[PDB]
């Protein structure tokens, strides 16, 4: 959830497994589309699933 | 002299083997369906959001 | 590790020390941690009191027999607890 | 039953490449190493190791 006001912005963080982001995001019930290209990762081994 | 290695080091899907009583703990396989019923008081009608 | 001294000619349980008090581990809780004497220990002459952590004297001390086998007249003893596990050492010396 | 103390070995160093690792080990007496895979197949190993 977030806190909202008259005019403003907000940053959110996400994770993905596709070479380009093409999803839809809903806030308060309203929809919007996002698209760009996504680079392959740098490190080789990490400690998370 | 020819026992081999125990089951705590061969079990697939990464499980924990514990005794008294016999059980396998924290395995990770397959999908689970869930139905849930939510109380009515937790919904807030649209004229307030 | 720990060091107490006992006098000659004791009479079955005068006093030696207070282990739990000097080690800081508190009373009223050690009754459940598993306070115990180690089987590889326990000279015949001394006895424990698992409730109030004090050291007895069991049978009368005899310098002739006690350090006819270990010339430096000393006595060894250990205790251990659980949840989580510990191991402590105590030494007693016979004076004159 | 009683309690007993036991030694702890020397922490190893790891090197990372594409889908793999390499462990640089040190042991002045025999020691044990065990690995397994977290999927449907296990592929267990076991070995006693001496040296570097």
């Amino acid at each position: 959830t977030t806190h909202v006001t008259a005019v403003g912005s907000i940053t959110l963080h996400f994770s993905t497994s596709s070479p380009q982001a093409n999803f839809i995001v809903s806030l308060c019930g309203k929809k919007s589309t996002c698209n760009a290209e996504c680079k392959p990762p740098a490190d080789h081994i990490i400690g998370e699933p | 002299n020819n026992s081999g290695r125990p089951l705590q080091e061969t079990a697939p899907f990464g499980c924990k083997i514990e005794v008294e009583p016999l059980r396998a703990s924290n395995c990770a396989y397959g999908h689970i369906p869930i139905s849930i019923d939510i109380p009515d008081a937790a919904f807030v009608r649209s004229s307030e959001s | 590790q720990l060091h107490y001294t006992v006098q000659e000619e004791q009479e079955h349980g005068t006093f030696v020390g207070n282990i739990a008090e000097d080690l800081g581990l508190d009373i009223t809780k050690l009754s459940a941690r598993g306070f115990q004497t180690v089987p590889n220990s326990r000279t015949p002459y001394l006895d424990l009191n698992l409730e109030t952590g004090v050291l007895y004297v069991n049978e009368k001390i005899d310098r002739e027999q006690i350090c006819k086998q270990s010339p430096s007249c000393v006595l060894h003893l250990e205790v251990f607890l659980e949840n989580p596990l510990e191991l402590f050492q105590v030494e007693i010396e016979v004076l004159d | 039953p009683t309690v007993c103390p036991v030694p702890l070995a020397h922490t190893p160093t790891v090197t990372k490449w594409f889908k793999g690792i390499t462990l640089h080990l040190t042991a002045m007496r025999p020691t044990l190493l065990t690995t397994r895979k977290l999927g449907l197949r296990a592929d267990a190993t076991a070995e006693w190791i001496t040296g570097s």
